């Protein structure tokens, strides 16, 4: 009934409203800003000394890659918020409840990357009123939204049912980073040097932690049909099995 | 809210062994037993903590269950008032500001209420815990040493507040609690756990008292003095522990304290007082230590 | 372990001001006030757990200090028996068998010191921190609520094993608690905390003329009843058309008793009626809320 | 003192005690052997058809960088325990006691750092016998344990201090992790962007986080004068800080 559906939106409501309130958001937002800005005016306009012409794609893959990092954080931070302060107790007290804990923190993730890619446009589009060169397509940024989307609810997801799975704080935090940061540290570190390395390379196409790790930097994207499919389902397993996971699990 | 053949075990350790249970149109039912018997894993059965206790929980699911099991669970750089808004929204139906502030003040925590938990005292924590677990304007609640950390008039205070607000709303109070004295200042009956099942059954319906009167000997005594008490008077239970006996109340000590001393015995001490919690476990319990 | 003028605010809010504190020869000195007077407070300055509070804080740092703030500290992943030893070999001089045995037994904790502490029930948890800081072999012990969530016995075994040691080792004990009756079981004075400073302290040891104990007899044992307690105590009153003789308190009636019972002479009724901590507590704190 | 000596010590046996029985300790060695074997076994001896002949150099450096990583986790678990299970609480009530925990962590990073190194150390003799290939120096060995101790007790007490300013524990793990796979990341991706990319560039030189992090995928190091005194410099004032701090910080 709606009632139930009420619920499960007021706790969704209180994790948004926190992110809007601490201060940490704020210096945050502060922080990507400067450090875009700071890469226009610096050298977009100046190191080939241009007439002051930039290249937007530069900027846009940047301001993704800094977004998806604190988007993933402030998703990690939802999802343990309730194990770090004990509350997830005073929830998980029958599985009508449980199941909507779940959806809860599963919509408040759709959220959250809705706003960081909500940041990431207005960013950009505060350069391209800043400066020369030719605007990004609409569409461009739209595509960009689903890069967002689906990066965040998969790993989120992900990370949401390790953390019910351990019911420890400081490995998913841990977790988070250490994902994005190593799969582009090690594939030219060694990828290159088995006899299986192209196989190996090519394998990563097919898998969700390397190939949407890898795309945080790109400037577009353009998923083939599999990839496309194999990141899709994985968040749909993962959501599939965060419901029968805490319909079990005791609290 | 009914507990059918109810078993529970932590691996070799069987906590629950066939427990059943019922408000028997009750509404005020204490808990009492020793540390380790399992109260808290009766509630968190209840509450639903645990889906695997092998047996039937019997709830329906339309009601609300409100709770506070173990140390108090609250958002620690929030405000206490910001807490209590949440969980009205959270867990029960919205926030009623009247109801709130009603408990606010019958409890006494305006004072602090709109400052973070984090700098909050244990016995605030408490009164606020308390509270939530009000907020959600439940029919069941369950309680789990409510007033552990409550200084003498805050837990007066509590909990006749909670027992105003039974009849306001249709509840059934289920209270695991130490400081009998508490039990018996809000109850109308108690349950004594043992071993993994119910072993009494106290029913008390009105301040009867049922005025009984304490003799205690020395160790050394103890033997002759309950053969000589339980075959004169009516012995009601007994403290080895401690050395007491416990008979029907007696007006006048002559006829007891004459015939002890033909038997060489003169109490540590004699006086006639109300019936308690107390006794009873001890009767119960004792013996496990002592 | 001396305070002198310590003060300490939390921003505005002013917990401690110019309060003084020592032990006058005592050994057990309770702590009682309500909550949110700064019970905690003092006892962390005492601890050293605060270097923010403007005043004196008068420790021989040869001398080791025990203590248990708040909720329990243990390692959760670690059996009891760990904990015992790393803090004894860690905190303390070092790890020594018997003493811990005893503890572990008069605590009871035995039956479950090797499991590990995350599967411990609130209440094994305090006996088990309590148990941690007397590990120590410490001189000055301080207990915040130190039996706050034990069960009847526990409290009592607990409280009298510590007694016991304040002999075997020198030490000078701070307890602060509800649960007065508890207080009053181990205590030798009690201080009273309201509204950041010390109001009335009770030397526990001296009591007060009204404690007095008062022996009924027939009225025609009265005179010889009246020449046995005038040779032998100190009569306070004498009430001879009713019956009664007041003498000081008496803890123990063996030897009025057999007295009494050599010259033929059975009381009817003996009574003491002396005001308890909770009685001192109410009358200090009740006007704050009431 | 020699007692306060021994009550410093008692706690540092506790701490790696603790290490020496966990089974994730064993489970994590038990990774990073397995990769070095597979390393070995798959392509050093077998890419380019060799007379199985290998470079122990390259695997030298890889298990480096596992076993510092391995070990920065160890360490920060070894500084976060206390303030995970609240236990800290019992230790700071006296400046002596306050010190002697700064000193007895300290140690136990330093005795973390030794083990991890003699991991290494064990895992290439291993490799050595196994295959042919001229063995490394000892001396070689003996070098990279100075870099163990001075990489992961510059992170360790940096992160030390920063876990007593906030008193958390999950952001510890999460900047232990990220320093790391962070220069190695952000390098090749923008310092050649700027006008001032070299500058940039010659400028980790003198900064310890740059280079002991670039350092951790080295086959060799050769601290330059000033490289080398600024590490330990900073050792040295995070060690003091560690020491002012605690002795005011109320707990
Ligand atoms: N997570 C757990 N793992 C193993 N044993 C447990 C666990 N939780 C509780 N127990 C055991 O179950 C028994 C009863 O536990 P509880 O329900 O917490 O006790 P209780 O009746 O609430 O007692 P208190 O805490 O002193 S009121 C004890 O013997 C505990 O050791
Ligand atoms: N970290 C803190 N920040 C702000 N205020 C605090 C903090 N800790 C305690 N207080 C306040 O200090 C006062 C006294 O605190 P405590 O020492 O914890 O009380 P207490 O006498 O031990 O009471 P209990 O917990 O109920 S026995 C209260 O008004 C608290 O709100
Ligand atoms: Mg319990
Ligand atoms: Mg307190």
């Amino acid at each position: 009934v709606p009632r139930g559906s009420h619920r499960i939106l007021n706790l969704v409501k209180y994790d948004l409203y926190s992110i809007f309130k601490s201060p940490l958001t704020y210096l945050a937002i502060l922080v990507v800003s400067s450090l875009i800005a700071t890469q226009s005016i610096l050298m977009a306009n100046s190191m080939d000394n241009p007439k002051h012409i930039i290249v937007y794609g530069s900027v846009f893959a940047a301001a993704k890659w800094l977004l998806l990092i604190i988007g993933l954080m402030f998703v990690v931070k939802t999802i343990t918020r309730d194990f770090s302060q004990g509350t997830i107790q005073l929830y998980m007290s029958k599985v009508k409840t449980r199941v909507g804990y779940i959806i809860s923190k599963t919509i408040s993730i759709i959220l959250i990357s809705i706003l960081f890619a909500l940041i990431h446009y207005v960013i950009l589009i505060v350069v391209q009123a800043s400066s020369n060169g030719k605007n990004l397509a609409f569409s461009k940024y739209v595509d960009n939204l689903w890069f967002f989307l689906i990066f965040l609810l998969f790993f989120g997801l992900f990370l949401f049912l390790i953390t019910l799975a351990s019911q420890k704080t400081a490995m998913i935090f841990s977790l988070g980073v250490f994902l994005v940061l190593i799969v582009p540290f090690i594939k030219p570190f060694i990828t290159f040097i088995p006899r299986y390395g192209e196989k190996v390379l090519d394998a990563f196409d097919y898998i969700p932690f390397a190939y949407l790790t890898d795309k945080m930097i790109s400037s577009n994207f353009d998923f083939s049909n599999w990839q496309w499919v194999i990141s899709l389902g994985s968040i749909v397993i993962f959501f599939i099995l965060n419901i029968l996971y805490v319909a079990k699990k005791d609290i | 809210m009914k507990l059918e053949h109810i078993t529970k075990k932590y691996g070799s350790n069987v906590v629950l062994n066939d427990i059943d249970f019922d408000f028997g149109d009750s509404r005020i039912v204490g808990l009492i037993g020793k540390n380790g018997v399992g109260k808290t894993t009766v509630m968190k059965v209840m509450n639903g903590n645990i889906i695997k206790f092998d047996g039937k929980v019997d709830i329906d699911n339309a009601d609300n269950i409100g709770f506070l099991i173990e140390h108090p669970k609250l958002y620690d750089n929030k405000s206490g008032l910001y807490n209590l808004k949440l969980f009205a929204q959270v867990l029960g139906k919205g926030f009623d500001k009247a109801y709130t502030d009603k408990i606010i003040d019958a409890f006494g925590m305006r004072p602090y209420i709109k400052k973070k938990v984090k700098k909050y005292s244990m016995g605030m924590k408490q009164k606020l815990a308390i509270a939530v677990s009000l907020m959600n304007k439940p029919k069941f609640l369950i309680l789990d040493e409510p007033t552990n950390g409550m200084d003498p008039d805050g837990s007066i205070d509590v909990l006749t507040t909670i027992k105003s607000l039974v009849n306001e709303l249709d509840m059934r109070i289920l209270i695991s609690s130490h400081k009998l004295e508490d039990i018996e200042l809000i109850c109308d009956r108690a349950v004594f756990l043992r071993d993994g099942h119910f072993v009494q059954d106290v029913n008390m319906e009105e301040g009867v008292a049922s005025d009984t009167t304490i003799v205690t000997v020395d160790h050394k005594d103890f033997d002759r003095t309950e053969k000589y008490l339980a075959e004169h008077f009516q012995l009601q239970n007994v403290d080895k522990a401690d050395g007491h006996l416990m008979i029907n109340a007696q007006k006048n000590y002559q006829v007891i304290l004459k015939a002890l001393s033909e038997l060489d015995i003169y109490p540590k001490y004699i006086e006639t007082r109300k019936s308690s919690l107390r006794d009873t476990y001890f009767n119960i319990n004792q013996r496990g230590d002592k």
